[PDB]
RNA sequence: GGAGGUAUGACAA
RNA sequence: GCCUAAGGUGGGAUAGAUGAUUGGGGUGAAGUCGUAACAAGGUAGCCGUAUCGGAAGGUGCGGCUGGAUCACCUCCU
RNA sequence: GGGAGACUUGAGUGCAGAAGAGGAGAGUGGAAUUCCAUGUGUAGCGGUGAAAUGCGUAGAUAUAUGGAGGAACACCAGUGGCGAAGGCGGCUCUCUGGUCUGUAACUGACGCUGAGGCUCGAAAGCGUGGGGAGCAAACAGGAUUAGAUACCCUGGUAGUCCACGCCGUAAACGAUGAGUGCUAAGUGUUGGAGGGUUUCCGCCCUUCAGUGCUGCAGCAAACGCAUUAAGCACUCCGCCUGGGGA
RNA sequence: UCUCGUUAAGGAACUCGGCAAAAUGACCCCGUAACUUCGGGAGAAGGGGUGCUGACUUCGGUCAGCCGCAGUGAAUAGGCCCAAGCGACUGUUUAUCAAAAACACAGGUCUCUGCAAAAUCGUAAGAUGAAGUAUAGGGGCUGACGCCUGCCCGGUGCUGGA
RNA sequence: UAGUCGGGACCUAAGCCGAGGCCGAUAGGCGUAGGCGAUGGACAACAGGUUGAUAUUCCUGUACCAGUUGUUUUUGUUUG
RNA sequence: CCCAUGUCCAGGUUGAAGGUGCGGUAAAACGCACUGGAGGACCGAACCCACGUACGUUGAAAAGUGCGGGGAUGAGGUGUG
């Protein structure tokens, strides 16, 4: 749930955040941790490369069994747990053999579902399987775009996809974003919709918190100088005294569409959306 | 469901084939106001329903009442038993 | 026969 | 020395007056604009609500008959 | 009126039955509209009092085959049913309220009303998140007209739909508060019950509770109401006291 | 001239401006307005008490007495109030003449991006974005919150058509 | 003046270097294995005394850590 | 500006959510206490900053000092690499 705090300071009012219930322990497992260092928007080079990130808590990856096609025996869901590098919860299971996993956690998951993988699994929720296996309007996510590289698609909190049907050797999906493609059906999917679908409400509340969250500051473009900026410079407050709103780098920021013209995936895309 | 209702019937009974009575009607009226608010809280628009629970518990009050003018003495043993207030 | 339903124009005279 | 009237200071409470300006309302034998209602009032009217328009009002949604006319079945004399 | 008893008719419980678009949740069906794709096909289509805007040779409308999506549920369907009212109409299941009829085993007046409180409450509207076929405030264009910020036409956004939370108002009307008893008849119909016939089917009669129509007594300013009273009575509540200003 | 102390009567008449200085200052107690997002506004304001010595104590006082001009007796610890503009707020900035009404901000909205994502560094390889995946990431504008955000698509851009 | 302090003969972070490798007019750029790299991890002694100037470093007392040689004691010799 | 790894913030104050008890109720909402210890929270040293003013202006100083001033658990200060 969401709890709203109280206003008792200026940077407080107004602030909500999730109240966690659904997370039953804060204990990671030690075997699935690795480390990962803040890149701060900087490249090989050490030039920023993407502008305003950096700084924020520390986090330790939790290493996400995204492949999910261990199907010998089944894993039962031992805790949800929140995740930090990931607006979805993730599950730890431990398969019957001794093996412990992460996997994201499923709107709908509980402590102590057994969940199975492979073509035989039945259609329940947390359960992957190969999307030939998967009967048309089923809602799904995780999906691999390429068979036994991991699921890729459809991961963050509340997204969920769904079957739309069945044509040669692809399947009809339509994502989360709206569009309908198709995707090779020896790619595997987890059935359900993503968890922790109450993340989109929070309101941040105030400057710092956004700073925890590795957010560094977005200056406009209208306030800097002509030689950082198309839109710098002017005396006073000025309009965007241009054809178009642009980048940066001089491209134009409203509707203009940037994907390749010659995508690959074009002959895939059934139709498009965002 | 009336195999609940007549082991009820039979728990509070004031004397054999004691049916009517404020203990008996009292007490059978207990659960099914708790049946009915499990019920409710399931059913949160179940309005028209909800409106029964009500009339139940008027007269669950009603009987009540009765016999605490009644017989006092009767009255403090029920209460205790069904845990009302 | 009966019944519910499907543009403008004083004032008094 | 205690109590204490009056007096002084302080922040509130309460009642009337007054105030640039402002709001709708009532009045005013014969002003301007339209014609909304009363007949089916010429788009049936009215109710609540929303929205728009100089203005009466218009339009949408639901409701009412306190509905003119011709056309049906049930009912009943 | 108070106190101690007794009672069973009011009220309730039990037992046995009856009907129902009563409510909530989750699914699901066909018809139709729209859009989309593909054939066929060729210059119109659409619309009005008459027109035009609009759509169409960038191939329409029509027609065929499919696909998507939303909303509403033809026939059944009925002064028919259910609900306190607002209201409830495809079908299936799960949860759930109430009512009615017999019986007379049980309780033994436990009842009625109910200021204040609480709950529910059409439509429009509001907030957050979805959805969006059709319809359609606003709005645009075309007309009409003296003018038209209308009626008419072509479009069309909110809204209408869903979830959750607000709002709390309607010619929210039977413009008739609730409870109880009493006071001619006739005739429909919905759900019951009992009996007399009928080979059954059904018909006959008695009856309970609804729902209508007609109509005495009585009532009413009149209109009209009339066992579903606006009649004859008792209890409690709400409300009214010339019109306007409100 | 600088730095510091005291000043009769007056008390902002000074001055662009109460600049500077003065005054307030600790603790306890009484008490505390408009307005409000119901948290606040408040330490609002405005007042009272404070030393010493006995008696007595429920251990905080109370009663009583005593001295001084003065008892947080020195030092160090808010001046306050009314009202208007602007910015919601804490923050950030012109190192060295500008700390602000500028930037940022949480929130809003638009748009791009189906993942070898878009975007960016690079001739490239290789990276960042992300060991992220549309509730995510990039970009433009707006800038808490409340109520709201009307008309114009001819022009220019963008998008689609072809 | 130190087996015991701090550093090395221990460890890894960021980062850096980088066999082959990938890329590129030249130069070189990037990068795998492998390493380097503390500001972190690990790690055995203390009190007093002493000099003009050093001391947990010298000295006194009493310790600890790793290892070496020998003596005695136990037990194991390839079902160990 | 960022990365990895350390480290610093005297002393007071306020009293958010949650919890408990007792009231309240059909159950609730909810009221009152207590507990609880939130915050780019409050007062205030160190620490960081640099708002006013005087002075300095061949300076003590190529930007400071005096008296006051702001922040001071954070979008914080600061060390090492
Ligand atoms: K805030
Ligand atoms: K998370
Ligand atoms: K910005
Ligand atoms: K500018
Ligand atoms: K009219
Ligand atoms: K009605
Ligand atoms: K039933
Ligand atoms: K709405
Ligand atoms: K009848
Ligand atoms: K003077
Ligand atoms: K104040
Ligand atoms: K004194
Ligand atoms: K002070
Ligand atoms: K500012
Ligand atoms: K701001
Ligand atoms: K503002
Ligand atoms: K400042
Ligand atoms: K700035
Ligand atoms: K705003
Ligand atoms: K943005
Ligand atoms: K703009
Ligand atoms: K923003
Ligand atoms: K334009
Ligand atoms: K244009
Ligand atoms: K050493
Ligand atoms: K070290
Ligand atoms: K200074
Ligand atoms: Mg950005
Ligand atoms: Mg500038
Ligand atoms: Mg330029
Ligand atoms: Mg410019
Ligand atoms: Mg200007
Ligand atoms: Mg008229
Ligand atoms: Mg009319
Ligand atoms: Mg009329
Ligand atoms: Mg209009
Ligand atoms: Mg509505
Ligand atoms: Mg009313
Ligand atoms: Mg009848
Ligand atoms: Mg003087
Ligand atoms: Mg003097
Ligand atoms: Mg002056
Ligand atoms: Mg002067
Ligand atoms: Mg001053
Ligand atoms: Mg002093
Ligand atoms: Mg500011
Ligand atoms: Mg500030
Ligand atoms: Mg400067
Ligand atoms: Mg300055
Ligand atoms: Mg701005
Ligand atoms: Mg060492
Ligand atoms: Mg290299
Ligand atoms: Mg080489
Ligand atoms: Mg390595
Ligand atoms: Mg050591
Ligand atoms: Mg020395
Ligand atoms: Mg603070
Ligand atoms: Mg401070
Ligand atoms: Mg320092
Ligand atoms: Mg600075
Ligand atoms: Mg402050």
């Amino acid at each position: 749930a969401i709890k709203k705090y109280k206003p008792t300071t200026n940077g407080r009012r107004n602030m909500t955040s999730s109240d966690f219930a659904e997370i039953t322990t804060s204990t990671p497992e030690k075997s699935l941790l690795q480390p990962l260092k803040n890149n701060a928007g900087r490249n090989n080079n050490g030039r920023i490369t993407v502008r305003h990130q950096g700084g924020g808590h520390k986090r330790q990856y939790r290493v996400i069994d995204f492949k999910r096609n261990k199907d010998n025996v089944a894993a039962v869901v031992k805790t949800i747990e929140y995740d930090p590098n990931r607006s979805a919860n993730i599950a730890l299971v431990h398969y019957e053999d001794g093996v412990k996993a992460y996997i994201l956690a499923p709107k709908g998951l509980e402590v102590g579902m057994r969940l199975v993988s492979g073509p035989e699994a039945d259609i329940k929720v947390g359960n992957a399987l190969p999307l030939e296996n998967i009967p048309v309007g089923t809602v799904i996510h995780n999906i691999e775009m390429k068979p036994g590289k991991g699921g890729q698609l459809i991961r963050s909190a509340g997204t969920s996809a769904q079957v739309l049907g069945k044509e040669g050797k692809y399947v009809l999906i339509r994502l989360n974003s709206g569009e309908v493609r198709m995707i090779l059906a020896t790619c595997r999917a987890t059935i359900g919709s993503v968890g922790n679908e109450q993340h989109e409400l929070i309101n941040i509340g105030k400057a710092g918190r956004s700073r925890w969250m590795r957010k560094r500051p977005t200056v406009r473009g209208s306030v800097m100088n002509p030689n950082d900026h198309p839109h710098g410079g002017g005396e006073g407050k000025t309009p965007i005294g241009r054809k178009a709103p642009v980048s940066p780098w001089g491209q134009p920021a409203i509707g203009y569409k940037t994907r390749n013209k010659k995508a690959k995936s074009d002959k895939l895309i059934v139709r498009r959306r965002t | 469901s009336q195999e609940r209702k007549n082991e009820i019937i039979k728990e509070y009974a004031r004397h054999e084939g004691d049916t009517g009575s404020p203990e008996v009607q009292i007490a059978v009226l207990t659960e099914d106001i708790n049946q009915l608010n499990e019920h409710a809280r399931t059913h949160k628009k179940d309005h028209h329903s909800y409106r029964g629970l009500m009339k139940k518990i008027g007269h669950r009050r009603n009987l009540l009442a009765y016999l605490r003018k009644t017989d006092i003495q009767r009255y403090r043993e029920l209460i205790q038993r069904l845990g009302l207030r």
